[PDB]
C-alpha cells in the first residue's frame, strides 16, 4: 500500500474505421503543484501498439522500463522478431494486466489506470483498459480519470456503438480527441496546455505527434 | 420604555357596550362608501376614489387589493389600517395555510383569521 | 488506504429446464455514475457444455473464470480427455473459491448446463465457495428485484387454482425454453426501468444436449 | 431490570415479574417488586435502565390518581395505556429518554374484558394475548404459542407461566430469583405469595 | 486562487485570477474575485466562497448606512468592519481578504486580514494558494511610487506565475483600477500573459 | 440529476432530466426538477430533493409577498440574495445546489447557487451529478448570441449527454424558456428518448389466483342520520 | 441500530380504472423477534388513505397527528381533505421535523370527490413527495416491490384485477424479505365503496 | 438459522430449517443444512456456510481414509475430533462454525457432539443452534422423552423447526428431518413451513394467535 | 468457563468446579466435567477462553501419561505444576495464547502430603491451603479465611465447601447449575456424586 | 531546507543552505547538505537526515565499486541507483535528492528524485521546503549556458529569498562547482546575501 506522489491526469483513446487514436498530456503534478511540464505519458511498443498510462508517474516509469524490456526479451532466438513473431498489441495488454492483478493482489499495486492502443496482425484495432485493481474493459472509446467523465461523453457522440466504426474516419476522430482535449483543459485543474497523440492506423502504421497544443480558446464573455 | 400598557383600552361599560368599537364604527360611517354585489357566475366590490388633492396621483393609492388570485377586498373608514391589514392578510394566507397545504384559502378561512386579528386589536393590550 | 475491491455492477441470472438451461447477463460495466463498456460480456462458455459467470468484482470474476477454464484444460489432460460433468465443476469451483477463504475473491458465480442424465442445471456459489443446485437465481445488483417475480412467475408461489379460493396450489407445469427467454427477458426489461447500474445489452446462453447458443437483445441505455 | 412476562386469559390478566436487583458483581436483593398499581383495576409492570424505571413508573401512577380524583372515574386500561405510550414517544426525542419497557394489564369493567398492553421505551405499543421484554420472549414465546388458548381460566394461565419459568430457569445464563406474579380482573389486583 | 493589491503612485491596483474548483474539477473559470464594498474600497476574496461573500455583502451593507451618516469612509475605516467579523467569527469563518481603496487624503491603501482575523497595512499584499510561489518574485520586483504601466506589469507577472505552478489558479488576470480619475476595470487573457 | 442553464439572444432557458434515485434504486422515472419561484422565475435543483423544493417553496412564498408589497414584479437578485443568506445560515445542512434563470424589468439573468450559500455568474451553467457530461457538451458548443432555437437545442443536448453516461440521470428533458416581453413557457417532457419497449408477456392473473381470509365493507362515510 | 428497519414492514399503492388500491403487511417486530401479526399500517382520514411504514413508534405517532389535523380541517373547512391536499400536508408534517425526523415511508392513496381522478403519493423521512401514475412503493422489502410492480403492473386495470395485481406484487415481496409478512391487508377503493380484504400468506 | 439434534431410544433425530439471509434479504429458501458426511455421519450447518460445507466434506474424506487404514468405521468421538482440531488450528483466522456431528455406532450408541469454531467439542443429548435455537429448545425441552417412538420422535423435530420458523425472521423455509440408526441415517423428507404452519394448526389447535 | 474452587485439607486436596456451559444467550450443557486426571494422584480442573481450556488440559494430560510411561514412575505434585507454569509462562508470549487457568490438587505420595497449587494463564504459580480463580475468591475467601483449619478432615472440608457454593449461588448473579466435587488422597482420585 | 543544482555552459553548480531544524529548534545552523558521491558527481539531500545519508553512502559505495570494475560512471548511471533506491523502498522513505554531475562527454547535468522514486532530468532544478517560494523568480530568471559568475548570481539571488521566506531554510549558502577544472567550494554568509 502506498499514495500516488507525482501524478498524470486523463489519457483518452477511440476506434475508428482503419485503427485508433490515443492522447493524453505533457503534465507530471506533485498535488495540485503542476511541477514537471515535458513528461511523456504515451509511450510506444514497436510499430503498432501505444500504450498511455496516468496515475503514478515513478511507476509509469517502471511499466516503461518492463516494456523495454519485453522487447529485448521477445527477440532473443526469434529470427521472425521483426515478422511473424513480432510482439502484438493484445500480448502486450496481457501482459500488462497480468502484472496489474498480481501486484494488486499482494497489496503492492502499482497506482496507474492504462489504456493500451494498437492494431494487430490481422488489421482488427484494439483497444483495452486496465488499473490498479486489475480491471479490465473494452470499448469504441476509452478515458481515465477525468476523461472517462467529460471525453467519453464527447467522444461516444461520434461512435455510439460498434457499427459507428466503419463510418468514422481518421479526421473525425482526430477532431473529436483534439477537442476533447480542450475541454479537458478547461475543466481540469491537474492538466496542461501541451499534449502527445498517436495514431494507429492499418495502412499508414504508427503516427507519432509531440508538443501539440490546446487553440481556438474561448474566454471572452467573462 | 417598554410597553407598559398591558391592559385593555376597550372595556364594557355599565350598559354592556364596547366604547371603542362603537366609535370605530362612528369613523367606518364618516368614510367613503364601498359596496360588493354577487352574481350567478362572479362578483364585484367597488368604490370612490375620493382624491385629497388634485395634485396627488390617485392611481398610486390602491383602495381595492389583492389578497390571493382569487380573492380581494375594499373598505371604508382609515386608510392606513386598511394597508396595514392588506399587508398581515396577505401574509397570514401563506404562513397559515399555503406553506401547509400548497393551495391559496378559501374566501371564508381567509376572512376568518382577518377577522380573528381584528378581534384582538379589540382585546389585547 | 489501498481497497483491494470494487463493484462493477452487473445482473445474471440463471434458470435450468427440463432438458436444456440457460445464464443470461447484461453487458453494461460501470464504477460509481459512469459507464466503463456499454458491451462487455460477462457469461462464457468453459467448454465441456459448460457455461459461467462470476459477477460483482470484475478483476476477481475475470481471475476465476481464467482459472476454471483453465482447470477445465488440465482435468482432459490428467484424466484421458473425460469430459467433466457440471456436478464435478461446481465441486471444483468450491475449492478454487475457498482456496482464497481469507481474502475472496469478491464475485457471486452461476454455473449452467446439463447434468449426467441430460436433465438442466444450475449452480450457485457465494464469494468463499458454499453452494448449491437450483432451478433459479438470480444474482448481482438487481438480483431482489428478479427473485421476487421468478418466484410467482417460474414455480407459481401465492398463485391458486380459482374458484377453490387457497385449497389447491396452481400446478407446477414445465417450461420451454422460449417461454423461459420470455421470462428472462421480461425480467432485465423491468430490472432496467428500476437499477441505474442494468441496462444496455442482454445477452443470453443457453445450453442443451447440441451444444451452447447464443443470444442478445437491446435494453435502454440510460 | 430483566424479565418481565404478560398473559391475558378468559377473564384476568397475569403478570409476572423477576425478583432479583443486580449491582454489576452482586445481586442487591431476591425480593423486588418491579411494579406499580396505576388505578384499582390497572396494573403495571416494568424493566430497563436503573432509576428511569421506578421513575417513570411512579411519574405514571401519580398522573392516573390525579385524573381518578378529578374526575371521580376510573379510566379504562386502553385510555391508561395510550397515556403512557404518548410519554414514552414523548421522551425518546428528549434530551435524556427513558429507558424502560413496560406491560400493562388491565380489565375493563365497561366491557368486562381483560386487555394486555406491551409498549417498549420507543412508545411501541401493541395489544397482545401474551407478552414480554428483552430475551424473555425468545424462551417463552413457543411455548405460549403452543398451549395458549383465548378460553383458559385463570388456574391455566398458572400453569402455563410456571411451564415458562421453568424453560427460563433451564436455559438463561443468569439467575433472576423467581418471579412475583399478580393477577389482575374484576375484583381487582391480587398477588400469589406462592409461586 | 491568486490575489494581489498594490499601491502605486497615482493609488492602488488589485488583482486577481478567475479560477473556482471543487477539488480538482474546475466549477468556474471566469469568476469575478474583486469584489466592490464601496465605491473607491474594493476587495480581494479568498478562502470559502460562501464566507467571503457573506462577509463582502455584510461589508457593503455596513459601509452604505456609514455613507447615509457620515459621508465617506475611509479604507482604514473599512477594514476595520472586514476585521470585526473575521476576528469575531474566527472559530466560523475561512477567510482571507486584502482591502484596497483610494482616498484624496490617504491615497491608495491596502490592508492584508488572514485567516485569525489580524490586520497588517502594508504597500503591497499577495493572498491565496498561488501566492506561495511568487514570493520571491514580488519582493525582487515590487517598488514604491511605480507608475500605473508599471504596476500593471507588475501585478500581470506575478499573477502569471502564480498561475503558471498553482493548479488552483488560472482563467483570466482581472484587474481592478483605484485612482483620483475613477474606477477602470482591466482583463488579461492566457494567450496574452503565457507567453511573458 | 443533470441540470443545465444557458444564456441567449433575448432571455435564458434552463432543462433538467427526470430521473430521481435513491441509492442505485430508480424511485421515480419522470420526476419535476424545474421550479417555479414565481412566474418568470424559475430554478432546478439537485443534492436533497426535500431541500431544493422546500427552499424554492419558501422564498417562492416570501416573494410574492415582497412583489405585493413593492408593487413590482419579482428581481432574480431578490431571488438569490433570499436563497443564499438562508442557505448560508443554515451552513450547508439544508442540501440544496441551484440553477436559479429568469427575467425581470431589469433583463434576464442566470445564476447558479451552491449549498453553502456561495453563488456564481455565468452565460452556461450546470450542475449535478451528470454536470461534467453537460458541460462538455456546453464548452464544445456554445457561442455568444445564441437565438432562442440554437439554446433550447444546446440546453436540451446537454442534458441528453446527461442522461445516457451518467447513472444518476436518465428517462426525459424537461424545458423552460424565459424571454424578455414574454410569458414563461415551460415545456414538461420537452424530449422522451426513454419509452420502455412492449413486454413479451402479459402478467394479468386469473381473478381468484390470491387466497383470501376474510372480506369487509370500509365505511369512508359520516355518522348517518336517522 | 438503523431505525427504518427495526420493526420491518410494507406498503404498496397502485392505481387502475377509476379505482385505487392500497396494501400491506402485518408484521410488527424487534429485530429478529416477531411480535406482532395483527400491525396494521393502513389508515383513513375520510375518503383520504394513508399507509405508514417504518419505525412503529412514528407510525403511531403520525396516524394520531394527521387524526389531528384532518379532524380540525374538517370543522373548519366544512367538508373532507382531499388527497392532493392531504398530501401537501404530510409533505409539510415531516419537513417541519427536517433535523429530527420521523423514521417513515409514508404512501397516500384516493379518489378526488370532486373530478373522480384516482391519486397516489410517496414520501422520503423527510417530506419529499413522489406522485407516481403507476405505483408507490415503500418498506424493508422496497427493492423487491418495485421489481415485482415493474412487471405486473399494466395501466388501466379494473378493481378485481388491480387487486389480484397489488396482492401478487406485496405477496411475493414479502416472502423475500425477513422483517415483512405475518399476514396482509389490501384496500380496494372506489369513488363512493370500499373493500377490505385480509390475505392468507405463509406465517415464517 | 435453526437446526437441532436430540438423542433417544431409537437413535438421533436431526431437524434444520432452510433459510438463508444477506440482512433482511431472503437469499434462499431451499438451502440444505443438514451435510451428508458420509452414510453414517451427518453435520447441521450453522454460522458460515462456507466453512460448514466445505471442512464437513473433508471431514467426510478424513473418515473414509482412517477405514481404509483401520479397517474399522470411524467412531463418533474421532470424527468429531478430527473437526474440531482441525478448527482450533484456525482459530482467530475468523472461520464461523456451530455444528453437531452425529452418529450411530457399536461402541458408542447414538452420539452427538456440539463443534464450534473457538474450539469448543461437547458431548450432549440435546443441542439446538441457530438465530431461533431459544424458540426451538422451547419446545425440545418441555416434551422430550428417552423413550420418545421413532415417528413421535421425528414430529416433535419438527415441530420445534415449525416454531422457531414462526417467531425466528431469519428462520424458515422449509423443514429438513433425518433419522440416524446404527445402519446408517434414513432421511425423512421437505416440509414446507407455509403449508406445514397450517396443517399443524388446524391438527393441533396451536397457534390460536394466529388468523386461518 | 466459570467457578473453580479448591480446599487442601488434613489429608486431601478437594477441587470443585462448576457444570454450566454457556455459549452467550443459551446455557448449552448442566453437567460439564471441567477436570483431567493427569496421573493417578494429580487432578487439574480449569477455566478460561472456550475450546484453549479443553486443548490445554488434554495437552498436558498427554504429557504426563508420556512421562510415566517412559520413566514407569509418577511425578511428584510440585513438578508437574512447574511444567505446567512453564507451558503457560511460554505461552503468554505466543502468538496466540493459552486463556486458561488452572489448579492442580495432587496427593504426593513420597511426602504423605496433599498440595493445591494455584495458577494462573500468565504463569503465576501459587501454593495454597486454598484458592480459586476468577470472582470465586470474591464471594468465597472471606469465609474460607474464617473457619480453615490446617487439620480439617475430607468431610468437614466438604461441609466448609458447600457453604462456599452457598453463598456463590445466593450472590452471583449467573446460574453456574451447580458443581462437581473430586477428592484427591492416597488412594487416588474420585467423585463425591452427591453434592 | 532550500537546496537546487543548475547546468551552465562550462558545467553544473549546486545549492543549498545550512540550516537543520527539529521543530522549531535549529539543532545545526552549518550542515553541509552538497554531498559527495563521486569525484564530479555530488548531491543535495531533503526530507529525513537519517534516510538522504542512508541512501547517499550506499550510492557512494556502488560508484566506488563501479569505478573499479568498469571506470568512471556517468551522472546519469548515479541517478539510477539513486532512483533504484528510492523507488523499491518508496515505503519506508522520506527522501527527496536532486543529482548533479559532469563529465566531458555530457558535460553539465542535473536529475531530481522526488519523494515517489521518480527520475527527472532536467537543465536546472530546485527542491526543499524552501523552494516553493522562488517558482516564480527561478522560471523568471533562468537562462541556459549562463556564464559561472551569472550561475553563482542566480544561485545565490534564489536561495537568499528561500531563506528570507523560509523558516525551516537559513545561514550560509554553499556552492559546489563542477566543471572539467575540478571542483570548487564556494560559501557565502548573511550579512553578504541579506542585503541583496
Ligand atoms: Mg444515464
Ligand atoms: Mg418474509
Ligand atoms: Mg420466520
Ligand atoms: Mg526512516
Ligand atoms: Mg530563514
Amino acid at each position: 500500500t502506498q499514495q500516488p506522489i507525482v501524478t498524470g491526469t486523463s489519457v483518452i483513446s477511440m476506434k475508428y474505421d482503419n485503427g485508433v487514436i490515443i492522447a493524453a498530456d505533457n503534465l507530471g503534478s506533485y498535488g495540485s503543484l503542476l511541477r514537471f511540464n515535458g513528461v511523456e505519458r504515451l509511450i510506444p511498443v514497436g510499430d503498432n501498439t501505444v500504450v498511455g498510462i496516468s496515475g503514478d508517474i515513478s511507476d509509469m516509469q517502471h511499466i516503461e522500463r518492463l516494456l523495454k524490456d519485453l522487447v529485448t526479451e521477445n527477440a532473443y532466438d526469434n529470427p521472425l522478431a521483426d515478422a511473424e513473431e513480432a510482439l502484438e498489441p493484445s500480448y502486450i495488454f496481457e501482459y500488462l494486466a497480468t502484472v496489474m492483478y498480481q501486484r494488486r493482489s499482494k497489496m503492492n499495486p502499482l497506482w496507474n489506470a492504462i489504456i493500451v492502443a494498437g492494431v494487430q496482425s490481422n488489421g482488427d484495432q484494439f483497444l483495452r483498459y486496465v488499473n490498479l485493481l486489475g480491471v479490465t474493459y473494452s470499448s469504441p472509446t476509452l478515458a481515465t480519470g477525468f476523461g472517462a467523465h467529460m471525453a467519453n461523453p464527447l467522444l461516444r457522440k461520434v461512435v455510439d456503438r460498434e457499427s459507428d466504426i466503419p463510418k468514422t474516419t481518421v479526421q473525425v476522430a482526430e477532431e473529436a480527441i483534439v477537442n476533447a482535449m480542450r475541454v479537458l483543459y478547461y475543466r481540469d485543474a491537474r492538466s496542461s496546455r501541451n499534449f502527445s497523440l498517436a495514431i494507429i492506423d492499418k495502412n499508414t502504421g504508427l503516427t507519432f505527434k509531440k508538443n501539440l497544443q490546446v487553440e481556438n480558446m474561448k474566454w471572452d464573455f467573462a | 420604555m417598554t410597553d407598559r400598557y398591558s391592559f385593555s383600552l376597550t372595556t364594557f361599560s355599565p350598559s354592556g357596550k364596547l366604547g371603542q368599537i362603537d366609535y370605530a364604527l362612528t369613523a367606518v360611517k364618516q368614510g367613503v362608501t364601498s359596496l360588493g354585489i354577487k352574481a350567478t357566475n362572479g362578483v364585484v366590490i367597488a368604490t370612490e376614489k375620493k382624491s385629497s388633492s388634485p395634485l396627488a396621483m390617485s392611481e398610486t393609492l390602491s383602495k381595492v387589493s389583492l389578497l390571493t388570485p382569487d380573492i380581494g377586498a375594499v373598505y371604508s373608514g382609515m386608510g392606513p389600517d386598511y394597508r396595514v391589514l392588506v399587508d398581515k392578510s396577505r401574509k397570514v394566507a401563506h404562513t397559515s395555510y399555503k406553506r401547509i397545504y400548497g393551495e391559496y384559502p378559501p374566501t371564508k378561512l381567509l376572512v376568518s383569521e382577518v377577522a380573528k386579528i381584528m378581534q384582538e386589536a379589540t382585546q389585547s393590550g | 488506504q489501498f481497497n483491494p475491491y470494487g463493484d462493477n455492477g452487473g445482473t445474471i441470472l440463471g434458470i435450468a429446464g427440463e432438458d436444456f438451461a440457460v445464464l443470461a447477463g447484461d453487458t453494461r460495466n460501470i464504477t460509481d455514475y459512469s459507464i466503463n463498456s456499454r458491451y462487455e460480456p460477462k457469461v462464457f462458455d468453459c467448454g465441456d457444455n459448460i457455461v459461467m459467470s462470476a459477477n460483482g468484482f470484475a478483476a476477481d470474476g475475470d481471475a476465476l473464470v481464467k482459472r476454471f477454464k483453465n482447470s477445465v484444460k488440465w482435468y482432459h489432460f490428467d484424466h484421458n480427455d473425460k469430459k467433466l460433468s457440471i456436478n464435478s465443476a461446481a465441486r471444483n469451483i468450491q475449492h478454487l473459491l475457498y482456496g482464497k477463504r481469507f481474502f475472496p475473491y469478491y464475485v457471486h458465480t452461476i454455473i449452467a448446463g446439463l447434468d449426467e442424465d441430460g436433465k438442466g442445471a444450475v449452480y450457485s456459489f457465494d464469494p468463499v465457495g458454499s453452494y448449491e443446485r437450483e432451478q433459479c437465481r438470480a444474482g448481482g445488483a438487481a438480483a431482489s428485484l428478479i427473485m421476487p417475480f421468478l418466484d410467482n412467475q417460474v414455480n407459481f408461489k401465492n398463485q391458486y387454482e380459482p374458484g377453490t379460493n387457497g385449497k389447491v396450489k396452481k400446478p407446477l407445469k414445465y417450461l420451454s425454453v422460449e417461454e423461459v427467454i420470455k421470462l428472462v427477458r421480461d425480467s432485465f426489461t423491468s430490472a432496467t426501468e428500476r437499477h441505474i447500474q442494468v441496462g444496455d445489452g442482454l445477452e443470453i446462453l443457453i445450453v442443451t444436449k447440441d451444444g451452447v447458443r447464443k443470444e442478445f437483445y437491446e435494453l435502454k441505455r440510460d | 431490570m430483566d424479565i418481565i412476562l404478560g398473559i391475558r386469559v378468559q377473564d384476568s390478566v397475569i403478570l409476572a415479574s423477576s425478583k432479583a436487583v443486580t449491582r454489576g458483581i452482586s445481586v442487591l436483593k431476591d425480593s423486588d417488586d418491579k411494579t406499580r398499581q396505576l388505578s384499582p383495576h390497572t396494573l403495571m409492570s416494568f424493566a430497563g435502565e436503573a432509576g428511569d424505571t421506578v421513575q417513570f413508573a411512579e411519574y405514571i401512577q401519580a398522573n392516573i390518581q390525579l385524573y381518578s380524583i378529578r374526575e371521580d372515574y376510573e379510566l379504562s386500561p386502553q385510555a391508561v395505556s395510550s397515556f403512557v405510550r404518548q410519554e414514552l414517544a414523548k421522551s425518546i426525542r428528549s434530551r435524556r429518554p427513558y429507558q424502560v419497557n413496560v406491560l400493562i394489564g388491565g380489565y375493563d369493567k365497561k366491557k368486562n374484558k381483560p386487555e394486555l398492553y406491551q409498549i417498549d421505551y420507543l412508545g411501541t405499543k401493541v395489544e397482545l394475548p401474551y407478552g414480554a421484554h428483552g430475551y424473555s420472549g425468545f424462551y417463552t414465546f413457543s411455548l405460549l404459542d403452543h398451549h395458549y388458548r383465548p378460553d383458559m381460566t385463570t388456574e391455566e394461565g398458572l400453569d402455563l407461566l410456571k411451564l415458562c419459568v421453568q424453560e427460563l430457569e433451564k436455559r438463561m445464563p443468569m439467575d433472576f430469583k423467581g418471579v412475583i406474579v399478580k393477577i389482575v380482573d374484576k375484583d381487582g389486583i391480587r398477588q400469589v405469595d406462592d409461586f | 486562487t491568486s490575489i494581489m493589491a498594490v499601491t502605486f503612485k497615482d493609488g492602488v491596483i488589485l488583482g486577481a485570477d478567475s479560477r473556482t474548483t471543487t477539488g480538482a474539477y474546475i466549477a468556474n473559470r471566469v469568476t469575478d474575485k474583486l469584489t466592490r464594498v464601496h465605491d473607491k474600497i474594493w476587495c480581494c476574496r479568498s478562502g470559502s466562497a460562501a464566507d467571503t461573500q457573506a462577509i463582502a455583502d455584510i461589508v457593503q451593507y455596513h459601509l452604505e448606512l456609514y455613507t447615509s451618516q457620515y459621508g465617506t469612509p475611509s479604507t482604514e475605516t473599512a477594514a476595520s468592519v472586514f476585521k470585526e467579523l473575521c476576528y469575531e467569527n474566527k472559530d466560523n469563518l475561512t477567510a482571507g481578504i486584502i482591502v484596497a481603496g483610494y482616498d484624496d487624503k490617504n491615497k491608495g491603501e491596502v490592508y492584508t486580514i488572514p485567516l485569525g482575523g489580524s490586520v497588517h497595512k502594508l504597500p503591497y499584499a499577495i493572498a491565496g494558494s498561488g501566492s506561495t510561489f511568487i514570493y520571491g518574485y514580488c519582493d525582487k520586483n515590487f517598488r514604491e511610487n511605480m507608475s500605473k504601466e508599471e504596476t500593471v506589469d507588475f501585478i500581470k507577472h506575478s499573477l502569471s506565475q502564480a498561475i503558471k505552478w498553482d493548479g488552483s489558479s488560472g482563467g483570466v488576470i482581472r484587474m481592478v483600477v483605484l485612482t483620483a480619475a475613477g474606477v477602470e476595470r482591466l482583463i488579461f487573457y492566457p494567450d496574452e500573459y503565457e507567453q511573458l | 440529476t443533470t441540470i443545465v442553464g444557458v444564456k441567449f439572444n433575448n432571455g435564458v432557458v434552463i432543462a433538467a432530466d427526470t430521473r430521481s434515485t435513491q441509492g442505485p434504486i430508480v424511485a421515480d422515472k419522470n420526476c419535476a426538477k424545474l421550479h417555479r419561484i414565481s412566474p418568470k422565475i424559475w430554478c432546478a435543483g439537485a443534492g436533497t430533493a426535500a431541500d431544493t423544493e422546500a427552499v424554492t417553496q419558501l422564498i417562492g412564498s416570501n416573494i410574492e409577498l415582497h412583489s405585493l408589497y413593492t408593487s413590482r414584479e419579482p428581481r432574480v437578485v431578490s431571488a438569490l440574495q433570499m436563497l443564499k443568506q438562508h442557505l448560508f445560515k443554515y451552513q450547508g445542512h439544508i442540501g440544496a445546489y441551484l440553477i436559479v434563470a429568469g427575467v425581470d424589468p431589469t433583463g434576464s439573468h442566470l445564476f447558479s447557487i451552491h449549498a453553502h450559500g456561495s453563488t456564481d455568474v455565468g452565460y452556461y451553467l450546470s450542475l449535478g451529478s451528470g454536470s461534467l457530461a453537460a458541460m462538455a457538451v456546453l464548452e464544445s458548443h456554445w457561442k455568444q448570441d445564441l437565438t432562442k432555437e440554437e439554446a433550447i437545442k444546446l440546453a436540451s443536448d446537454a442534458i441528453q449527454a446527461g442522461i445516457w453516461n451518467d447513472l444518476g440521470s436518465g428517462s426525459n428533458v424537461d424545458v423552460c424558456v424565459m424571454e424578455i416581453g414574454k410569458d414563461a413557457e415551460y415545456l414538461r417532457n420537452y424530449l422522451t428518448p426513454n419509452v420502455r419497449e412492449e413486454k413479451q408477456k402479459s402478467y394479468k392473473f386469473p381473478r381468484g389466483t390470491t387466497a383470501v381470509l376474510k372480506e369487509s365493507i370500509v365505511n369512508i362515510c359520516d355518522i348517518q342520520e336517522e | 441500530s438503523d431505525p427504518s428497519s427495526i420493526n420491518g414492514g410494507i406498503v404498496v399503492a397502485m392505481t387502475g380504472k377509476d379505482c385505487v388500491a392500497i396494501a400491506c403487511d402485518l408484521r410488527l417486530g424487534s429485530q429478529s423477534l416477531g411480535v406482532s401479526n395483527k400491525f396494521e399500517k393502513i389508515f383513513h382520514y375520510g375518503h383520504v388513505f394513508l399507509g405508514i411504514t417504518g419505525l412503529a413508534t412514528d407510525v403511531t405517532t403520525l396516524n394520531e397527528m394527521f387524526r389531528y389535523k384532518t379532524n380540525l380541517y374538517k370543522l373548519k373547512e366544512e367538508r373532507a381533505i382531499e388527497p392532493e391536499t392531504f398530501t401537501q400536508l404530510v409533505s409539510s408534517s415531516l419537513y417541519e421535523r427536517r433535523f429530527g425526523p420521523y423514521f417513515v415511508g409514508p404512501v397516500v392513496a384516493g379518489i378526488n370527490s370532486k373530478s373522480g381522478k384516482p391519486f397516489i403519493a410517496g414520501f422520503d423521512l423527510i417530506g419529499c413527495i413522489d406522485e407516481a401514475k403507476d405505483f408507490i412503493v415503500s418498506g424493508t422489502a422496497s427493492d423487491q416491490l418495485f421489481g415485482m410492480c415493474e412487471s405486473l403492473y399494466e395501466p388501466n386495470l379494473e378493481p378485481e384485477d388491480l387487486f389480484e395485481t397489488i396482492s401478487q406484487a406485496l405477496l411475493n415481496a414479502a416472502d423475500r424479505d425477513a422483517l415483512s409478512g405475518w399476514g396482509a391487508v389490501v384496500y380496494i377503493i372506489k369513488k363512493d365503496e370500499v373493500v377490505k380484504r385480509y390475505l392468507k400468506m405463509r406465517q415464517d | 438459522t435453526t437446526t437441532l439434534a436430540f438423542r433417544f431410544q431409537g437413535g438421533i433425530i436431526v431437524a434444520v430449517d432452510s433459510r438463508a439471509t444477506a440482512g433482511n434479504w431472503v437469499a434462499s429458501q431451499t438451502v440444505k443444512k443438514v451435510i451428508e458426511i458420509n452414510p453414517f455421519l451427518l453435520g447441521t450447518m450453522a454460522g458460515g456456510a462456507a466453512d460448514c460445507q466445505f471442512w464437513e466434506t473433508w471431514l467426510g474424506s478424513q473418515c473414509r481414509l482412517h477405514e481404509l487404514r483401520e479397517k474399522e468405521r470411524i467412531s463418533v468421538a474421532a470424527a468429531s475430533k478430527i473437526l474440531s482440531n482441525l478448527v482450533y488450528q484456525y482459530k482467530g483466522a475468523g472461520l464461523s462454525m456451530g455444528t453437531m456431528i452425529c452418529g450411530y455406532t457399536r461402541k458408542e450408541g447414538p452420539t452427538i457432539y456440539y463443534v464450534d469454531s473457538d474450539g469448543t467439542r461437547l458431548k450432549g443429548d440435546i443441542f439446538c443452534v441457530g438465530s431461533g435455537q431459544t424458540f426451538a429448545y422451547g419446545v425440545l425441552d418441555s416434551n422430550y422423552k428417552w423413550d420418545l417412538s421413532v415417528e413421535d420422535a421425528l414430529y416433535l423435530g419438527k415441530r420445534s423447526i415449525l416454531a422457531a420458523a414462526h417467531r425466528d425472521a431469519y428462520s424458515g423455509g422449509s423443514v429438513n428431518l433425518y433419522h440416524v440408526t446404527e445402519d446408517g441415517w434414513i432421511y425423512h423428507g421437505n416440509h414446507d413451513v407455509g403449508e406445514l404452519f397450517w396443517k399443524v394448526k388446524e391438527e393441533e389447535g396451536s397457534f390460536n394467535n394466529v388468523i386461518g
